[PDB]
């Protein structure tokens, strides 16, 4: 009784420079009750994520959504950092600007 | 003979006190042993001087058919005639004799039991609360089902369920005599098993206790009448009687109270009652007044 | 139109974490949101945009408390070592015109193991612990007669009440945005991506057309957001040339006419 | 001299000096099932003089603050030879049993045992509403033991001496068959006890017979001179063993 | 096919008794009760064991 | 028809019922008789069968064990008490929860001759006499030793028989006796005294344990049913 889980992180909004946008990071595919899932902006935590409800697909298998307000720039990029039971280490998917 | 029909005939009374005088001599009846699981058999005249007492009393009252066969109420039903909700017009109720503690315990003094049961329904209808307090309504009809395990369910009030042409049914008109009638043994086994120390799967895990051998099927209570305008909730009280009654292999009776209906589960009550000491002695400068 | 209930309970919550959460589901996205921490369900504010007095958020309340106190109930009597997770799915669905057709499962430990059968109003399954639970539930021995009206006279009633009371919240319709792009890869090797933003109905089919042929359909992903509106993206390994022929081909209930797309 | 009692099943025998008597069920005598009161339709399998032999179970030392113990017969004889294979393979199986506990001291030491045999001992939980274990109830060897106060532990039994894990009182427990093991005049513990179920054959692993009980009601107490270390053994026999349904290896 | 069976009287004196019954139903179950069986045995509970005492000997020894 | 003219008292729904009832499963085939070891015929088979009596009520003890034990020891006096109580089965608190008194809260009378049998669980060297009486009301509860002499006693020696009956007989002037404690059917008193100390020899422990058992003798009747008081619930049990 194991399923590892299945990580994706994308954006609502095209990466315009100057206007708002909101990050995603949809993690799904997996059954333990219990996931730390924390977003960084280059490397530091951001304070204010907030969260939608865990349900679960057909499958039996859960999924969760976290989503923040940001600001797209080349500069600047994003990680989500997952921590499962699955994962002996803290797996950090970096943000696509296409995908 | 066995336990139906066809004579008793039988007045057995109570052994009489002989008489009896001094002695003196190496049979001692007092000093016995109780180590070996024999109670002693310590008639009066063996240790006092006694007389001839013709007695006349007779165990009659006391056997397990003059103990167990009065009807005892073991589940009320609340229902209305008409609701929003149609979970409230009809009732079901899984059967048992483990709701109500009297009658549970009354069984539970026999481990194995072999009867036959006297259901009596005593139904009762009171008018709720509304607004159209003044009505015309008639005498309403209630009927009654039962349904053995497997069979088909009822679903709601107006459902085809109801026709019953394997499932016995009773239907009562208010204002008659309430309605009674007999059940043979329908148990799978010799006898009812009231404690079942076991398990319900091979490998010794599931459900424990008794709650595998029930398995009765279970009973459906309704209005035969259609939707009224004024709600008019009905309560009936089911009275199960057990006569033609056997019992095998008794227990000491239940020293704590019941939690609930389907495991022997439990909260350390107490052996007994204190009063004040161990010893016993005269007044306290008498205050019977 | 398929309404689902999705309810799940633990055994051992984490501290700040709530021990039984249900969600609600007309169709595609999510319009309930019941926790045990707080006693209550609360909308999104985006199907009635109304509020409905007492009648409808005072029985779905006592509903799920009811659940509640069963699923909380269904803990106990599993002698077993390891943490728990009891989850349940149960809603209906709208037959031709009436008679709708409904559907209760539950799963222990991501497996199912018992159903809840309409015709005996029973829950069965085949494990000793379906039996265990299901012989716990009936022990309340007023919860089966609720369920069996629960999913047979208030889901179809609310399903044919959230039919006609929020149309216009059921026609969502807009066209997804592409924004088809490249990527290097190792040499001799590149990656296309092709995206798809905010579009409401879930059904969409991708494909990668090389000049005018097609070369298959990638690796679909996908996934919601915050809002209601869904994501999509391809992907598709390719050659180091050619990258100037590639016109993805996009088709979607809101867009009249396959749009191709040019990077 | 009716003190002394030599008891031969099988290839084993047991000989006491400080018996007492012998309670022998109900009055009713172990015996094979009749043709009259059978339900299968093939022949039982009575196997051999192998099965229905004095099997000894491990000894529990009995302390000053002891409690009591209490063991599961179709449970317990699991893994005792030919006995417990014959459980594997079958379906069915029907035995009475003989009960012999050994308990020996001095003339200077004083306690009292009572030694019972009760049919259907529906075990109560501690906890409220929670579920026991399969190994909190029998255990095969070393037997699970009373407490004194309100026990309390997680999927466990109710120990409670004055209430005996049912709900009944402990002193009116004795309509059972049972006997005495007093220090002052005896040594030794012999109950037979013959089947007593609602149906002629039952399953083995699924059903719990009955239940013994060995109880201090007299708690032990000696000397400063004394010996400590008091046993008590337990040894049962199976006694006209039969068996039905045979298939592949059962359930352990 | 009626039967005639004494009543429950009082005792050391006292037509007035020898009632009728009469069976209506074809089923076994459907009879009234069997009141009147007094038969005891006090002899599996009290005195179980073999070697039957004598009630005026020690029963030891 | 049949000119029928209706009783008194018809149409009504009496508990001890006689009468006869339709069956709701008709030609159904009951499953055969098997011969289950242990028939019960009467409660009175129960009742006559030997249980220990909870003597030491004394508080904090009932909670445990010790209820059952009766503790005596070697007494610098000669002629002690060691216990008494009440002869009420049924409203005494000593016998109440006992399986003859659990018989006989279900019976509001009582009739018959009581046995009591006095088990000693010393070592195997202590010897000692005791003195088990049973006095007959009309007077108060006895407090010396020849006091109690005066009813119906006995003077028991231990040897290697270690138990005693007492056999309380029935002396009375009603042929019943009521359950419920009631100034008119007043019944006697239990009492237990030393006749000599305990003699004891050297490296042998001097507290000791007595164990009463109770049970009814060949004479023994009860006649009214009525509800027992013990059983007491709130609400249903599901
Ligand atoms: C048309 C018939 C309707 C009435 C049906 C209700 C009574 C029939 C149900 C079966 C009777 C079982 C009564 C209890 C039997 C055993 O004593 C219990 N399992 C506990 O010992
Ligand atoms: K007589
Ligand atoms: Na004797």
């Amino acid at each position: 009784i194991q399923r590892t889980p299945k990580i994706q992180v994308y954006s609502r909004h095209p990466a315009e420079n100057g206007k708002s946008n909101f990050l995603n990071c949809y993690v799904s595919g997996f059954h333990p009750s219990d996931i730390e899932v924390d977003l960084l902006k280059n490397g530091e935590r951001i304070e204010k994520v907030e969260h939608s409800d865990l349900s679960f697909s057909k499958d039996w298998s859960f999924y969760l959504l976290y989503y923040t307000e940001f600001t797209p720039t080349e500069k600047d990029e994003y990680a989500c950092r997952v921590n499962h039971v699955t994962l002996s280490q803290p797996k950090i998917v970096k943000w696509d600007r296409d995908m | 003979n066995d336990v139906q029909n066809a004579i008793d005939r039988a007045v057995v009374r109570v052994a009489d006190t002989m008489p009896s005088g001094p002695s003196n001599s190496e049979s001692i009846p007092a000093l016995t042993a109780a180590e070996t699981g024999h109670t002693s058999q310590v008639v009066p005249s063996d240790t006092i001087q006694t007389r001839h007492v013709r007695n006349f009393h007779v165990r009659s009252e006391s056997s397990v058919e003059n103990f167990l066969s009065r009807s005892a109420c073991v589940y009320i039903v609340e229902y209305k005639t008409r609701d929003d909700t149609p979970d409230k017009m009809y009732d079901s109720w899984v059967i048992n004799t483990r709701q109500v503690a009297q009658l549970r315990r009354k069984l539970e003094f026999f481990t194995y039991v072999r009867f036959d049961v006297e259901v009596t329904f005593v139904i009762t209808s009171v008018q709720d609360d509304s607004t159209r307090q003044n009505t015309d309504t008639p005498a309403l009809t209630h009927q009654i089902m039962y349904v053995p395990p497997g069979g088909p369910i009822p679903q709601a009030v107006d459902d085809y369920n109801w026709q019953t042409s394997t499932n016995p049914s009773v239907f009562w008109t208010e204002g008659n005599a309430p309605p009674r009638m007999s059940i043979p043994f329908m148990s799978v086994g010799n006898a009812y098993s009231n404690f079942y120390d076991g398990w319900s799967h091979f490998s010794q895990t599931g459900v424990y206790g008794f709650n595998t051998l029930n398995n009765m099927g279970k009973l459906y209570f309704r209005h035969v009448n259609d939707k009224t305008i004024s709600p008019i909730t009905s309560k009936v009280r089911i009275y199960f009687k057990p006569k033609h009654v056997k019992a095998w292999v008794p227990r000491p009776p239940r020293l704590c109270e019941y939690t609930h209906k389907d495991n022997v589960d439990f909260e350390p009550k107490g052996v007994t009652t204190s009063r004040t000491q161990l010893t016993i002695s005269n007044s306290t400068h008498v205050e019977n007044y | 139109l398929s309404l689902l209930y999705h309810l799940t309970a633990v055994s051992s919550p984490a501290p700040g974490t709530p021990a039984f959460w249900v969600s609600g589901w007309l169709g595609p996205q999510q319009y309930l949101s019941y926790n045990s921490l707080r006693g209550e369900a609360e909308p999104c504010g985006a199907w009635v945009w109304e509020n409905q007095v007492s009648w409808y958020w005072e029985k779905e309340t006592t509903d799920l408390r009811i659940k509640e106190k069963l699923f909380l109930e269904a803990f106990k009597a599993l002698g077993g070592k390891g943490p728990y997770t009891l989850q349940g799915l149960l809603g209906c669905e709208l037959g031709p015109d009436n008679t709708s057709v409904p559907t209760a499962k539950f799963a222990l430990n991501g497996e199912e193991f018992m159903n809840f059968d309409l015709k005996q109003g029973t829950w069965g399954g085949d494990w000793p612990e379906a039996l265990a639970i299901s012989q716990r539930w009936q022990q309340q021995d007023k919860a089966a007669n609720k369920e069996l009206t629960f999913l047979l006279f208030s889901c179809p009633h609310r399903l044919r009440e959230h039919l006609e009371r929020g149309r216009g919240n059921l026609e969502w319709k807009e066209p997804p945005s592409m924004r088809l792009k490249a990527r290097p890869s190792s040499p001799g090797f590149s990656v296309l991506t092709c995206s798809a933003f905010s579009f409401y109905p879930p059904e969409l089919q991708l494909r990668f057309l090389r000049n005018g042929l097609a070369a298959g359909t990638g690796q679909g992903d996908f996934g919601p957001n915050s809002d209601g509106s869904f994501h999509a993206s391809s992907s598709l390994t390719v050659k180091s040339g050619d990258e100037h022929h590639y016109c993805c081909i996009v088709q979607h209930a809101g867009l009249a006419q396959p749009l191709r797309v040019e990077l | 001299s009716d003190r002394v009692r030599s008891i031969t099943l099988g290839n084993s025998t047991i000989t006491t000096q400080e018996s007492a008597n012998v309670v022998v069920g109900y009055g009713v005598w172990p015996d094979y099932l009749s043709d009259e009161e059978a339900t299968a339709e093939d022949q039982p399998t009575q196997p051999d003089v192998a099965t229905c032999r004095f099997y000894t179970l491990d000894s529990v030392s009995w302390m000053k603050e002891s409690q009591g113990w209490w063991w599961k017969f179709p449970d317990a004889l699991r893994d005792m030879g030919l006995f417990g294979q014959n459980m594997q393979y079958h379906y069915l199986g029907r035995s009475g049993y003989t009960i012999h506990v050994q308990c020996n001291a001095s003339k200077f030491h004083q306690g009292c045992l009572l030694v019972v045999c009760v049919p259907e001992a529906e075990m109560g939980a501690a906890n409220i509403n929670e579920k026991i274990n399969r190994e909190h109830l029998s255990n095969g060897e070393v037997a699970n033991t009373f407490s004194g106060t309100k026990s309390s532990n997680t999927n466990d039994v109710q120990q409670a001496v004055f209430n005996a894990g049912m709900g009944v009182a402990v002193g009116n427990l004795t309509i059972f068959p049972h006997q005495w093991i007093n220090l002052r005049t005896n040594n030794c513990a012999t109950i037979v006890m013959p089947y007593i179920n609602s149906v002629p054959m039952d399953n083995m692993f699924r059903h719990y017979n009955f239940t013994l009980m060995i109880i201090p009601f007299a708690k032990l107490d000696y000397a400063a001179g004394s010996s400590t270390y008091i046993p008590i053994t337990v040894t049962v026999a199976p006694m006209c063993a039969e068996y039905n349904g045979l298939r592949l290896a059962g359930h352990q | 096919g009626a039967q005639v069976s004494t009543q429950k009287t009082g005792a050391h004196e006292t037509s007035i008794i020898h009632y009728t019954n009469i069976n209506y139903y074809k089923d076994a179950a459907s009879n009234s009760a069997n009141r009147q069986d007094f038969t005891q045995d006090p002899g599996k509970f009290t005195e179980p064991v073999k070697d039957i005492m004598v009630k005026s000997l020690p029963a030891l020894n | 028809g049949l000119p029928v003219m209706n009783t008194p008292g018809s149409n009504q729904f009496l508990t001890s019922d006689d009468y006869q009832s339709p069956t709701a499963m008709p030609q159904f085939d009951v499953t055969p008789e098997m011969n289950i070891p242990g028939e019960v015929k009467n409660l009175m088979e129960i009742a006559e069968v030997d249980s220990v009596v909870p003597v030491n009520n004394v508080n904090e003890n009932v909670n445990s064990l010790e209820a059952y034990r009766i503790p005596v020891h070697s007494v610098t006096e000669t002629g002690a008490q060691v216990f008494g109580f009440t002869l009420q089965p049924g409203a005494d608190t000593v016998m109440e929860r006992t399986l003859l008194g659990e018989i006989l809260n279900y019976y509001a009378n009582w009739s018959g001759s009581i046995k009591l049998t006095f088990m000693y669980c010393g070592s195997a060297m202590a010897t000692g006499k005791f003195l088990l009486a049973y006095s007959p009301p009309g007077a108060g509860v006895p407090k010396n030793r020849r006091e109690a002499m005066l009813g119906t006693h006995i003077i028991w020696d231990i040897g290697l028989q270690s138990s005693c009956v007492l056999c309380v007989p029935w002396i009375s002037q009603t042929h019943y006796r009521f359950v419920s404690k009631d100034i008119y059917t007043d019944a006697g008193f239990i009492t237990c005294w030393y006749q000599t100390s305990i003699v004891v020899p050297a490296e042998v422990q001097n507290q000791s344990v007595i164990l009463c058992f109770v049970s009814a003798c060949n004479d023994f009747s009860v006649r009214l049913l009525r509800d027992s008081p013990f059983v007491r619930q709130t609400a249903f049990y599901q």
